[PDB]
RNA sequence: GGUGAAAUUCUUGGAUUUAUUGAAGACUAACUACUGCGAAAGCAUUUGCCAAGGACGUUUUCAUUAAUCAAGAACGAAAGUUAGGGGAUCGAAGAUGAUCAGAUACCGUCGUAGUCUUAACCAUAAACUAUGCCGACUAGGGAUCGGGUGGUGUUUUUUUAAUGACCCACUCGGCACCUUACGAGAAAUCAAAGUCUUUGGGUUCUGGGGGGAGUAUGGUCGCAAGGCUGAAACUUAAAGGAAUUGAGGUUUCCGUAGGUGAACCUGCGGAAGGAUCAUUA
């Protein structure tokens, strides 16, 4: 449990939100109450989500009387089992220990959020804004920007909260692209999961393994199976010759030399089309 | 039905067997009533029993027990109460079956065990109620099911590079719990 | 609700001719149904049971000996030798600091089909007027104190059957030609046949089970 | 002399206590109880007084059954690990010399590698 | 099964256990020592083959051919990279169990790469004796390894003759050990860390407060990972260090690889800059 003590950063917080006197915001993780009364002031409806009922009854107890009073809605429970209303704009100041999961639960909710202001450690920041060729350049990093776009706004140091941690925090800008891209979610994690396992070998190497071979084989069944095409001849197992047809497809890509911490968006989106015209799929 | 229990002992547990003989022997015949031999041409222990002695097995196993306690290096008095009781159990297990140290890394180990004068193996010996013999790699811990489990965890928590620090109060916290039940 | 005990019978296991107490024990056997026999579920078993009981003295106690199955009939089935070993505790006491330890193994065929991988074993010691702590050998020496128990094993067991192969381990005079063969190149002290083994077997010959067996 | 002879294999783990009377060979077991099917704790089945109990029970099976001597071989679970009979082993041995059963060769089976593959932990120990 | 207490998991198509047999790959327990070998990393089943090496012994040869070393080159733990191989165990990543103030007693199962090998790379470690190499002198003792010398000393020959083993004495070359100060040091301590304010045997490499930082730029090598070289601006003067005596988690690190709650966790290998009691000799 940490505080943001800060009296200074806090304006900045809230100008570079971007609200418009006609948004809804989702106000996640309130904290004691110091940002959250200037965005009742300057939005016409907040709807905030806080876990502990005596902090949301505190909060609801500093409203009173004051004008704004009557545009705050209060959800109780867990941010990721509740079912979230409609909202414009998104603020999240909580805990974490739910960095990961819950940017992609901006990324899958429909009707997604225009902008949403971020605060994050300073590993996970360097990680979200890790362009393609640097030593950060990972999974996460290419799934945040298929499906959104970071920007970091200011440092934030360790002494501006109570207590003071020992880590360094970090405040980003994200946006939902509109429209989304027309390529298929879980493939394209599947995809960047078998690239990705190791960051520095190359992908013909990683596509050695065995489970990796063996759940392409499921898949190239099932595949078969729904077009109804009955499977030839094969030495062993019929993935043995699935391998050549990898091999093949690494003859026109040329990306089994290249490294997935140094390809770029393109490359990827070209091996993934590759599997694509071959009937090789990951979901 | 004469029953015979043969009992190896080790050459370097045989000079202080002697020096023991006098001490065990009698016992041996006066509280339990099991007759001994001590057969030095194939360097072991005979216990043998006869229906003209006391009808117990048990005596012959709780005299099998305490020779084998007592081979193994233990005190005499700590295998006169293995014979006066039926509680007390001796585990036995290793350095390297719990973690692997090599050269020095044993020695080290060892030494953390023991300790400057034993010192903190006699900490355990005040804290667990247990007795702890130190082999040259082997260890081996006497009595009490529950005391030996905790005496376990101790000097196994101990093995892995924990400071003497760290298990002086873990031996007064389990000092302070035990005393109370 | 089955309770399939009272259902088997037992049957009484037996030693050949070339031990003294030709009588091993008890086993149980459940009924020779319809399409499951007796007789064929009696081939593959091997009992193990201390030299001392089929001796009578103590001083074999610390060899076993694994026996075979072979023939039976009349409530009575009939065994053959498959194995000798060494108790591990007897193992444990011999090997001890500050002497070296001497291994030696040898696979041969014997007269007959019976291929054997035979296991020796010896340890150092001093002649009782060394100051010296340890007395180890140097390899030269234990090269050719290998290589001596090893010809001495394979001309022993390899002239003969598996009969007078155990009716000379019984009263163990290997040890006594190995210690009398290597008796000038180093003292060796405490050397056993630790463990002999079936490897490769002919054909049943039920005519050497009956001269072998047939007493009582 | 009408002795009737079995073997009765004790295998003592950390957290179990197996006993397995059999005939001369492995052959046809008789009967077999566990530390778990004694105690019902989830925790006492490791204990030495289910091992006795166990112990006890198989006894009088063994009795009933008609085998009236055992030759008793007791190990743990052997490989890489401690290769020395625990508590539970010692507790059902102690236990079957109060059934008046006959014991004879004494003699432990554990399983010694020479130099085997590698064991759990992964060079820090199991932080037991 | 597992753990402080659970759960996932397999199981009346029989789990676990017992008995016989087989296959796979990995590793060489006990013997194992303040023992041995190698330039270091490192090296442990048997036997055979090939080449190499130290020490000893020599009334053998040549007669300075030598020592240290910019350039340049060979080898170089583990991890890591590109292909081929089989892939048992263990097992980064990952999939899943419950998170119970207390996890003190932060785990479980399956498991990819890897672990093993062939052909190419890389060139780093607490790669440590934290002690360059060659040469000489200086103090007492007991062990021990290899060679050599002497013993009308011992034992096994089946005749007490060679040898082998043991004992005693000496000697050369090693691995170390115990005490002490002729001395040295700031001290812990040191037979060198001595032969030094009374200072010189030869030679190579390095250093000249701590962050910033082995970071930035440039060069070179490497497929990459990264290796070699290598700053400055700004900042501290109650600043950095070496040895000794007067709410939770708590072994400290190094090379390397991967992943994120709370700058942590885990896999391989290495170090102590960590506290040896009891028995025997």
């Amino acid at each position: 449990q940490h505080i943001l003590k800060n009296p200074l950063v806090a304006q900045g917080i809230v100008d570079k939100a971007q609200i418009r006197p006609s948004d809804v915001v989702l106000e996640v993780g309130p904290g004691t109450g110091n940002l959250t009364v200037r965005i009742l002031e300057q939005a016409k409806n907040v709807v905030a989500v806080e876990m502990d009922p005596r902090m949301a009854a505190e909060l609801t107890k500093r409203v009173r009387g004051t004008p704004v009073e009557k545009k705050l809605e209060i959800m109780l429970g867990d941010f990721m089992k509740t079912e979230l209303p409609y909202f414009d704009i998104c603020i999240s100041n909580t805990p974490y220990q739910i960095s990961s999961p819950l940017v992609f639960k901006l990324i899958n909710q429909p009707r997604p959020p225009r902008v949403s202001i971020l605060m994050f450690q300073r590993e996970f920041a360097l990680r979200l804004l890790a362009r393609p060729g640097d030593s950060l350049y990972c999974r996460l990093s290419a799934n945040v920007q298929m499906w959104a776009n970071v920007t970091h706004i200011m440092k934030v140091g360790k002494n501006n909260f109570r207590p003071p941690p020992q880590v360094e925090s970090s405040v980003v800008r994200l946006e939902i692209k509109n429209p989304r891209p027309q390529v298929d979610y879980n493939e394209w994690d599947g995809l960047l999961r078998i690239v990705f396992v190791r960051k520095n070998r190359t992908i013909s190497a990683g596509f050695k393994s065995t489970t990796v071979m063996d759940i392409l084989e499921k898949n190239y069944k099932t595949f078969l199976a729904m077009n109804n095409e009955m499977v030839d001849d094969t030495k062993g197992s019929m993935h043995d010759v699935v391998k050549e047809k990898i091999d093949t497809v690494l003859k026109e890509t040329d990306l089994g030399d290249k490294r997935a911490g140094k390809c770029d968006q393109n490359d990827f989106l070209r091996l993934l089309y590759a599997f694509h015209q071959v009937g090789i799929h990951f979901s | 039905k004469f029953e015979s229990r043969k009992i190896m002992v080790p050459p370097h547990r045989m000079t202080p067997l002697r020096n023991s003989w006098t001490k065990i022997y009698p016992p041996l015949v006066e509280h339990l009533k099991l007759q001994v031999r001590m057969n030095l041409k194939t360097k072991s222990v005979e216990l043998r029993t006869n229906p003209k002695f006391t009808t117990d097995p048990g005596a012959l196993q709780k005299g099998a027990d305490f020779i084998k306690a007592f081979t193994l290096g233990f005190d005499l008095d700590d295998s006169i109460a293995l014979l006066r009781l039926d509680d007390l159990y001796i585990e036995t297990f290793e350095v390297k079956d719990v973690k692997t140290l090599t050269g020095d890394h044993l020695s080290r180990a060892i030494g953390r065990i023991a300790g400057k004068d034993g010192k903190t193996k006699f900490a355990i010996e005040n804290a667990t109620r247990t007795r702890i013999v130190l082999a040259d790699s082997k260890i081996h811990i006497l009595g009490g099911f529950t005391h030996i489990r905790m005496a376990r965890e101790s000097v196994v928590s101990l093995i892995l590079g924990s400071p003497p620090g760290k298990v002086y109060g873990n031996l007064r916290t389990v000092a302070s719990r035990l005393k109370e039940r | 609700v089955v309770d399939p005990f009272t259902r088997k019978e037992w049957f009484d296991i037996k030693a050949p001719s070339t031990f003294e107490n030709r009588n091993v024990g008890k086993t149980l056997v459940n009924k020779s149904t319809g399409l499951k026999s007796a007789s064929d579920a009696l081939k593959g078993r091997v009992v193990e049971v201390c030299l001392a009981d089929l001796q009578g003295s103590e001083d074999h106690s610390f060899r076993k000996i694994k026996l075979r199955v072979d023939e039976v009939q009349g409530k009575n089935l009939l065994t053959n030798f498959h194995g000798m070993d060494f108790t591990t505790d007897k193992l444990r006491s011999m090997v001890r600091k500050w002497q070296t330890l001497i291994e030696a193994n040898v696979t041969v065929k014997t007269s007959d089909d019976y291929v054997l991988r035979i296991f020796a074993i010896a340890f150092t010691r001093k002649q009782a007027n060394q100051v010296k702590r340890h007395s180890y050998a140097q390899s030269s020496h234990i090269r050719a104190i290998r290589k001596v128990i090893s010809e001495i094993l394979t001309k022993e067991v390899q002239g003969s059957t598996l009969a007078q192969l155990t009716s000379k381990l019984i009263p163990e005079v290997i040890n006594k030609e190995i210690e009398n063969a290597t008796k000038d190149i180093f003292p060796l002290q405490n050397i056993h046949v630790r463990k002999v083994k079936l490897l490769k077997q002919p054909k049943f010959d039920v005519g050497a089970l009956m001269a072998l067996h047939g007493e009582g | 002399n009408s002795q009737v002879f079995g073997v009765a294999r004790i295998y003592a783990s950390f957290n179990d206590t197996f006993v397995h009377v059999t005939d001369l060979s492995g052959k046809e077991t008789i009967a077999r109880v566990t530390g778990g099917m004694k105690v019902k704790a989830d925790r006492d089945e490791s204990s030495p007084y289910a091992a006795m109990l166990a112990a006890q029970d198989v006894a009088a099976k063994c009795k009933e059954v008609g085998i009236t001597a055992v030759h008793v071989k007791i190990r743990a679970t052997g490989g890489t690990r401690t290769k020395t009979p625990g508590p539970g082993g010692q507790a059902a041995l102690r236990a079957l010399a109060r059934s008046g059963l006959r014991i004879g060769r004494i003699e432990d089976v554990t399983p010694v590698p020479s130099d085997s593959t590698r064991k759990k932990g992964g060079r820090r120990g199991r932080r037991l």
